[PDB]
């Protein structure tokens, strides 16, 4: 989700641009603001959710003691998905 | 007799069985000038005329040792002299006498 | 052989403190309140003298919290507010001095959950 | 408690509850203990909530989607003993730890109310009571909050 | 922290197998040499009774003659099932300091042998959660394991209040800390007693009726890093 | 370990050892730097029954100092005299 | 048990003092020296020829740091600040807040690479595997301030040096 | 029990039975004798009993401490006399460790042990350093670990632990300079102590 | 004032001054000292060179981690110019030779340079411009340094009409080419302490009456010439036709100018100072001219 | 208020050594200028030396003089001894801080300290 200010400034994934008046952009003169591209945000919206056929799932990230602390997560509710408080995968009950 | 002591500085004692009946008779003249009660008389007299006992009881040096259980001779040699050394300034010092002063309340309290 | 000395203790001149952190500063000495996200009482046993708070700026560079204060981060403890007095006495600082506060015994009944005919009477459990 | 575990099922997993935007809800961390229920019915005085269900299944909440919006609401964050009911404003903000203690006075009313300023690094994080039997006890209302 | 890596018993088995010769090759530059003798023999010699006065420790005081070794008087860990011989000199000076040293080295091949080949299996950290962290596995699954290692990773563990002075046979010589706890999870007071800081008080002492290189020499015996020195 | 058959003749004599068998350098000798993974087991306290902390609490058994006199027959010593110590029968004269 | 280093009394007899004589004068403690240092002449040197070639590292390396993702691409860290806790040299600073999608996550991670003393006690700390000390050690700078780490340096380091960094955990984590 | 330090009650009954015959001995300086459950021995005395006590326990033929393991200084503010003088003995001759304390205040002089202990010498530098403390008639009392012209007593529980001052060499006057010192990042305080009692047996009346 | 630029701290290493300033000519004699000050209060310094790097690293330990910021420039490359002083609050003109060298010569270094640098300044629309003429500038000396300070000057003040400009008599200090000069050897002289000037120019950028006007910076005493070479010479126990037609030009008196007392800073006596630069080189004061 | 004397037993005692003291700095300050090369008078490096003994003139506490004259006669033999260097003596003279500001506008401009 990289995008520009309109003094052309890239903005962060944490939205920090220095604005237009900010002396501080002085320090990227001749040099490079350090941005990384891989907005975080952006890429677990592009993971589907998945359906499971229970009341109740649990989710520990992959890679069993490579993930993070097993939670479970509750279903229930129909209007919206159960998404992982650690890894943000969603869920949803058929 | 030891071509040495093992300890440096430590010189082989030729006449040790007279050097310490010297050394223990001294000791148990300065704690006579000690009144009769203090602790610090009637223990080191106690432990000195055991000392002394041994000394009178057994001829060879190497047997003596093992009974004194203190080091080499020369060590117990030197442990008599600090004692002597110990009770003159004993003396002096008086540490018989009653507490000097009482701490603060929580002086030694801890933790606060 | 003692010596007769009735002069106050004033150790100011021999801590190596400089002025404008002697004059200056208000020390606070207090029992520090419970913490209201817990019920633990542990942290409400001592007394504790703190000095007052001083500027922290933004650093231009990493934007990291910045002090000139030697003793933003000063804090000692103390068994009893009479100790703490006379610390800072000694030390010449001026201070504050706060009455601790304990919670006053409050009457409990179980009991009065069910009451006959009085507003204690819960409506649930 | 025990440093270890020797439970070896799957663990229960409740619904969230949406009682207003003062209030976060994390109903899986309840653990029933009831204190909100009787700080909402005693001390400010609305019976909105209870306890709904029975045995392990007995959930904490409104039943109806209501919101729980009293002058003296925000304390129910301070009274629930675990991270069930939390202050949606300082929501993930700081850790308990880093904050500096400032205790101060609210000024938001004339009545006084003793409070804590939390700082870290120069900011203010957040405002907590202070206890004092005299004026707020323990409680502070949600605008000083 | 953590359990010895699969294969590392063997690596250090083959290290261990040669290294006495490496010694050899030392002792072969140094222990005959005239040149190192003129500049160790008889240098920096120092009684056994100003040893104790002043305050050495480990070869300062064994240098000397005197008959002493934490591993083997206060033994620690497993150091009471494990056999070697304490090195003692004769004359108290720089050269029969090095040999102690020397013979240290070998001696401490001789432990390690014994340390491989005793080597139990088990646990690494005492199975006490309040203490000492659980297993990530266990922390990742378990309630209890996640809030221990929570705890013990901001708050610390708490440690009963008191104060201890403990000391090792540390290779500089005895080396110990007065710790002073206060209940909480931060020590109150902890000061470190470094075996160098006693020696180099001894400096002036040592130096006495030597040459300006000397000087080098006996500094170099006593075995000196400042940082434990200064701390 | 590619030392000419002269060559390993003439650092031998003139070191006096015979130093291929004791080579400084490492070889084959060593382990794999790939290892299969390890299996490590637990400690006494994982259990699933009698094992309830209170019974293996080492903080909670310490105690305050016991006070011996507080300003509130025959001698001893700190502790019994130290057995002399015995020569080496591996080795005790360098 | 004790051994004596140097408690020795020298023969006497003719033979042996013309031995320390020949030695005296021959200077043969000293020849043997030299065949010391002349056997060392012809030994292979233990010299490595870096950069073409490198030390032996292992699996647990303690360098430079790097913030990881889990495979969908999500930050693995959630901001619980046990890293900043117990940091020995304080050389970490978090602040965190509500993302957009809710997500709890950091706004600023620095990492005071000249405060830092490579212990590795915040990857211990880390209960997700979010913050790592990676296999890299050649990363000096012309300048202090290159050596401030904030968080996109450290994201960049996760995604430029994940490939290594999920092998050698992978080599270790049934240690941990 | 695996996890548990085992109990030593032979060594904790000899320590104890050897702090009551210093007691009985020295009466005029011992104010308090206890053994921790770990069995360490600590005599605590009146300051005026430094030189016969420490003398006495290095002389005594049931006592050889030749050797001091170590001396050193603890400040506790809340105390009238807030300074705390450890001294930490060793027998070679019966294998034991004894801890002597006594305390005294900022202005009060304390008896250098050099006499007793040559190696007391540059320990007691090092307290007068840290914390200030004067010994009378230490042979040459001055700064050992601090700075040449440093102010204060770093080791005192209110001297701030960035200190006052901060060097930097400056170009106008060509040499190192001292100034008030200014952080870029201030040190950030933590409060880690819990609001729950973790140990009940050193619990304090109220 | 944008938030980034409001003052913080207590005026040390780690403060923030407020002050973004571009200093020109900052590998030299006056640049150093005005450097240092900056740094010394938490500024933020921009020193464009033109040398090697290597020449600039003694002004690297003169502020706290990023205050000090260095590029490349040219004096005939505007762009350059342009990159320096975009983000700054002060521009600082400290450009100078002593002689003249095949590529640049007094009417580039002392008349272009300052004019390019005025006007990419004032277009970028910094705020303060503070240049360095000479006391003694005058269209009709026998110098020609002399002569080009003079067109200098009246197009700095065209160009930027709100710069401060600053007349100073030579400076003397530990790298000057003044009292150094005559130990490596009819005329009156009022030099003046490097270290003055240099508050005289930190004070220009603070005080809001600098702007526009054009100061005189002259020490407290005048001297011979002559008297001045010889205490020289006793104070230390013991080159172009250019240089020598400006040693034996007679400082001026220019009452009408302000001076450094104007700005708060008193002017230091050459003779307090004169062991300071001259020891190396290694007393009756010399007579002053009442 | 019996407590143990350092030195002196009284304040007239004490004022002796205040003033041997200052008698040996007064003496040291023409070596001390000529052997650390320093730039300032000697009638300067007097001058510093009265100011700081007159900062603790109006001490009463005898214990508390006689440890001003102890850290006092440290640091003569610190500079006597040319343990100090250059750095460590000019430390006495702050010339590298900026004038603080006192009254009280002043200070209401710069910030909010007192
Ligand atoms: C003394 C001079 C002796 C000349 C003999 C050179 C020789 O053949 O030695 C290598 C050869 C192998 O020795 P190594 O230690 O076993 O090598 C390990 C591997 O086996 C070696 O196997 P490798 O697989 O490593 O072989 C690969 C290697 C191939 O290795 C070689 O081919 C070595 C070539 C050396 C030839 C030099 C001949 C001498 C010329 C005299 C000029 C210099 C003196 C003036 O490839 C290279 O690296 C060659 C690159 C070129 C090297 C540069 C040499 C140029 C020297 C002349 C400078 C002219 C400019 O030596 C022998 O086989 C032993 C007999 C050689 C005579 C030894 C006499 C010792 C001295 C007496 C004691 C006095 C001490 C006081
Ligand atoms: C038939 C009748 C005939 C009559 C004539 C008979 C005479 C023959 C018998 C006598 C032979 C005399 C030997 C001459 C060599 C000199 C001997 C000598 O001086 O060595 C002694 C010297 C000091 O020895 P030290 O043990 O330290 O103490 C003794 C003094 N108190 O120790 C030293 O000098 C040590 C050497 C210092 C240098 C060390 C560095 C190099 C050593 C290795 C060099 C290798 C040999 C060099 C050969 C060069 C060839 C050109
Ligand atoms: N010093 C004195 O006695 C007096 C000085 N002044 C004025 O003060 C200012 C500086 O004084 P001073 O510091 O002594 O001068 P210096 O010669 O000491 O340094 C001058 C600066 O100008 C830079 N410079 C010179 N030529 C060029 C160029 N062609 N392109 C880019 N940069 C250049 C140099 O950079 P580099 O290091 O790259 O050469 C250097 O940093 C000058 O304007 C001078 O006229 C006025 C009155 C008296
Ligand atoms: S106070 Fe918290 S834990 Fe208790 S019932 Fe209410 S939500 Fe559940
Ligand atoms: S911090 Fe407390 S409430 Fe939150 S998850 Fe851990 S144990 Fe539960
Ligand atoms: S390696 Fe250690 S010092 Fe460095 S950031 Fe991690 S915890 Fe802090
Ligand atoms: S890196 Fe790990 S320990 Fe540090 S804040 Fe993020 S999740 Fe917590
Ligand atoms: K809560
Ligand atoms: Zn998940």
């Amino acid at each position: 989700g990289v995008r520009t200010s309109p003094t052309g400034e890239k903005v962060t994934h944490t939205g920090q641009v220095y604005d237009d008046g900010d002396y501080r952009k002085v320090r990227f003169v001749g040099r490079q603001k350090e941005v990384n591209e891989n907005f975080a945000i952006d890429l677990i919206a592009e993971q589907p959710v998945s359906q499971v056929g229970s009341r109740v799932i649990s989710c520990d990230g992959g890679g069993g003691a490579l993930g993070h602390p097993r939670v479970y997560i509750n279903l229930d509710k129909e209007t919206k998905t159960g998404t992982c408080g650690y890894c943000g995968l969603q869920f949803r009950q058929q | 007799l030891k071509k040495t002591t093992g300890l440096v500085g430590l010189a082989v004692c030729e006449t040790p069985h007279e050097r310490l009946k010297i050394l223990y008779t001294k000791i148990l003249d300065v704690l006579g000038h000690i009144p009769k009660n203090a602790a610090y008389r009637k223990y080191t007299e106690q432990i000195t005329n055991e000392k002394l006992s041994m000394v009178k009881a057994e001829p060879d040096v190497k047997k003596l040792e093992e009974r004194l259980q203190g080091g080499q001779i020369e060590e117990v040699i030197l442990q008599a002299e600090n004692e002597l050394s110990l009770a003159r300034k004993m003396i002096q010092w008086k540490p018989w006498e009653p507490l000097v002063e009482e701490p603060p309340a929580s002086q030694w309290k801890w933790p606060i | 052989q003692l010596i007769t000395v009735d002069e106050k203790l004033d150790i100011t001149t021999i801590t190596g403190v400089p002025e404008e952190h002697i004059k200056t500063r208000k020390a606070r000495i207090f029992v520090p309140a419970r913490n209201n996200m817990q019920s633990g009482v542990n942290n409400t046993k001592k007394w504790k003298m703190e000095f007052d708070t001083r500027e922290r700026w933004e650093n231009p560079l990493m934007g990291w919290a910045s002090t000139a204060d030697p003793l933003s981060n000063l804090v000692l403890t103390f068994s009893t507010k009479e100790d703490a007095v006379a610390f800072a006495e000694k030390n010449g600082w001026s201070y504050d001095v706060e009455e601790r506060k304990v919670p006053k015994p409050k009457s409990k009944s179980y009991g009065a959950n069910f009451s006959w005919n009085k507003r204690t009477r819960v409506s649930t459990k | 408690g025990s440093d270890r575990s020797r439970f070896l099922e799957g663990k229960r997993a409740v619904e969230d509850k949406n009682i207003g935007p003062l209030v976060k809800t994390i109903m899986t961390r309840c653990i029933q203990c009831t204190r909100c229920i009787r700080f909402a019915s005693e001390i400010a005085g609305v019976d909105d909530l209870g306890t709904t269900g029975r045995g392990n299944d007995m959930q904490v909440g409104t039943y109806i989607e209501k919101m729980f919006m009293s002058e003296l609401s925000g304390n129910i964050i301070d009274i629930c003993p675990v991270g069930a009911l939390t202050s949606k404003p300082y929501a993930f903000t700081a850790r308990p730890w880093e904050t500096r203690k400032t205790e101060s006075i609210d000024v938001m009313d004339a009545v006084g109310s003793n409070i804590v300023v939390s700082t870290r690094t120069g900011e203010v994080m957040r405002i907590l009571p202070r206890m004092h039997e005299d004026i707020n006890e323990e409680w502070i209302s949600d605008k000083t909050r | 922290h953590q359990d010895l890596p699969l294969g590392l018993m063997d690596d250090i088995y083959e290290f261990s197998k040669n290294f006495s010769l490496r010694i050899d090759e030392l002792e072969e530059m140094l222990t005959n040499n005239r040149i190192w003798r003129n500049r160790t023999v008889d240098i920096g010699i120092v009684t056994a009774e100003d040893a104790l006065n002043y305050g050495f420790s480990g070869v300062m005081l064994r240098g000397s003659g005197i008959q002493w070794d934490l591993r083997k008087t206060q033994p620690y860990d497993v150091y009471d099932q494990v056999e070697f011989d304490v090195p003692i000199g004769s004359r108290g000076d720089c050269y029969d300091r090095y040999l102690c040293r020397v013979e240290e080295m070998r001696q401490s091949i001789r432990i390690i042998s014994q340390c491989l080949n005793k080597m139990p299996p088990g646990e690494i950290k005492v199975d006490d959660a309040k203490v000492s962290p659980p297993k990530r596995a266990e922390m990742k699954t378990s309630m209890e394991s996640l809030i221990h290692h929570f705890k013990l990773y901001t708050e610390g563990y708490q440690v009963p209040p008191g104060a201890t002075y403990t000391a090792i046979e540390a290779p500089k010589g005895e080396f110990g800390v007065y710790l002073v706890s206060d209940g909480s999870s931060r020590p109150y007071r902890c000061k470190i007693k470094a075996p160098g800081f006693a020696h180099l008080a001894g400096l002036d002492k040592m130096s006495k009726g030597h040459m300006l290189a000397d000087v080098v020499a006996i500094i170099g015996t006593q075995d000196i890093v400042f940082g434990e020195v200064d701390r | 370990a590619s030392a000419t058959r002269f060559i390993q003749w003439l650092r031998n004599w003139a070191s006096g050892r015979d130093l291929q068998a004791k080579l400084q350098l490492r070889y084959q000798e060593i382990s794999k730097r790939t290892q299969p993974p390890p299996k490590l087991p637990v400690g006494p306290s994982h259990k699933l029954s009698n094992n309830y902390y209170c019974t293996r609490d080492g903080r909670r058994e310490a105690m305050p100092p016991s006070i011996v006199m507080s300003s509130q027959k025959k001698a001893v010593s700190p502790a019994p005299p130290i057995k002399r110590w015995e020569l080496s029968q591996d080795e005790p004269y360098l | 048990t004790y051994k004596y280093v140097n408690l020795r009394e020298p023969s006497m007899d003719m033979k042996s003092v013309t031995d320390r004589a020949a030695q005296t004068l021959l200077w043969t403690e000293l020849i043997r020296g030299l065949g010391m240092t002349l056997s060392y002449l012809f030994r292979e040197p233990a010299t490595i020829n870096y950069p073409f070639e490198k030390g032996p590292l292992s699996p647990r390396f303690r360098g430079e740091h790097a913030l990881r993702r889990y495979p969908s691409g999500e930050e693995r860290c959630i901001a619980c600040k046990l890293c900043e806790a117990v940091c020995p040299a304080q050389a970490i600073t978090i602040e965190a807040e509500p993302r957009a999608d809710g997500s709890r996550r950091t706004t600023r991670y620095d990492i005071d690479m000249t405060k830092c003393i490579y212990c590795g006690f915040c990857q211990e700390a880390c209960p997700v595997d979010a913050i790592v000390e990676g296999p890299n050690f050649e990363f000096s700078t012309e300048t202090h301030e290159e050596l401030l780490y904030n968080k996109e340096k450290l994201l960049n380091n996760g995604d430029k040096w994940e490939a290594e960094i999920a092998a050698n955990i992978q080599a270790d984590y049934l240690y941990r | 029990r695996p996890t548990v330090r085992p109990r030593n009650d032979v060594a904790h009954k000899q320590l104890s039975a050897f702090g009551e015959y210093v007691a009985e001995i020295l009466p005029k300086y011992v104010q308090q004798v206890q053994v921790s459950c770990f069995n360490e021995l600590e005599i605590c005395i009146h300051p005026d009993g430094v030189i016969p006590v420490l003398t006495f326990l290095r002389d005594h033929s049931n006592a050889q401490f030749k050797s001091l393991a170590d001396l050193t200084a603890v400040d506790i503010p809340t105390r009238q006399n807030r300074f705390e003088i450890v001294y930490n003995l060793l027998s070679l001759r019966f294998n034991s460790r004894i801890r002597v304390k006594t305390y005294t205040d900022e202005l009060t002089p304390i008896e250098s042990s050099v006499p007793v202990y040559k190696a007391a010498n540059w320990y007691e530098r090092e307290i007068w350093d840290m914390f200030g403390v004067f010994f009378a008639n230490h042979p040459d009392l001055r700064r050992i670990l601090t700075d040449y012209g440093f102010e204060g007593h770093p080791f005192r529980k209110d001297f701030p632990l960035s200190g006052y001052v901060e060097l930097r060499y400056d170009d106008e006057v060509k040499r190192v300079v001292a100034e008030p010192v200014e952080l870029a990042q201030e040190f950030r305080k933590f409060d880690l102590n819990s609001p729950w009692e973790a140990f009940p047996a050193y619990r304090q009346p109220p | 004032l944008h938030h980034a630029v409001i003052p913080h701290g207590k005026g040390g290493r780690s403060s923030v001054s407020g002050i973004v300033a571009t200093v020109f000519g900052a590998t030299g004699f006056l640049g150093r000292y005005v450097v240092n000050h900056l740094g010394r209060m938490g500024s933020q310094v921009i020193v464009p060179h033109r040398c090697e790097p290597y020449d600039t690293m003694h002004l690297r330990p003169m502020g706290d981690l990023g205050q000090i910021i260095f590029m490349d420039w040219n004096g005939r490359d505007k762009d350059s110019i342009r990159r320096a002083v975009e983000h700054s609050s002060v521009v600082i003109n400290l450009v100078g030779r002593e002689w003249e060298t095949q590529n640049f010569d007094f009417e580039d270094v002392f008349v272009k340079i300052p004019q390019a640098i005025a006007q990419v300044s004032k277009e970028a629309g910094v705020e303060k411009f503070i240049h360095i003429s000479h006391l003694n500038a005058d269209i009709k000396s026998s110098s020609k340094y002399l002569r080009s300070k003079a067109v200098g000057e009246k197009e700095v003040r065209e160009t930027f009409p709100e710069a401060t400009i600053i007349k100073p008599a030579e400076i003397f200090g530990r790298e000057d080419r003044f009292l150094n000069y005559f130990a490596n050897i009819k005329t009156v002289k009022q030099p003046v302490y490097i270290v003055d000037v240099t508050k005289g120019i930190i004070n220009a950028i603070k005080d809001p009456d600098a702007r526009g006007k054009t100061f005189a910076f002259v020490g407290p005493s005048r001297y011979l010439l002559f008297d001045l070479v010889q205490y020289v010479f006793a104070v230390a126990h013991r080159t172009t036709r250019d240089k020598v037609e400006r040693i034996h030009t007679t400082d001026k008196i220019l009452p009408h100018l302000p001076g450094l007392e104007d700005l708060g800073v008193e002017a230091t006596p050459l003779e307090l100072k004169a062991i300071e630069v001259l020891r190396r080189h290694r007393v009756q004061p010399a007579k002053t001219i009442p | 208020t019996s407590v143990k004397p350092i030195f002196s037993r009284d304040m007239n005692e004490a004022k002796r050594r205040v003033r041997e003291l200052y008698r040996a700095w007064y003496r040291e300050v023409p070596n001390t200028v000529h052997l650390f090369q320093l730039d300032i008078s000697v009638k300067q490096g007097r001058d510093k030396v009265r100011e700081m003994f007159k900062k603790n003139a109006h001490i009463t506490d005898p214990r508390v003089v006689d440890l001003l004259v102890i850290k006092g006669k440290m640091e003569l033999e610190e500079t006597i001894k040319v343990w100090k260097q250059r750095t460590h003596v000019m430390r006495f003279f702050h010339e590298t801080e900026a004038p603080r500001p006192k009254d009280f506008l002043s200070k209401f401009y710069v910030g909010h300290d007192p």
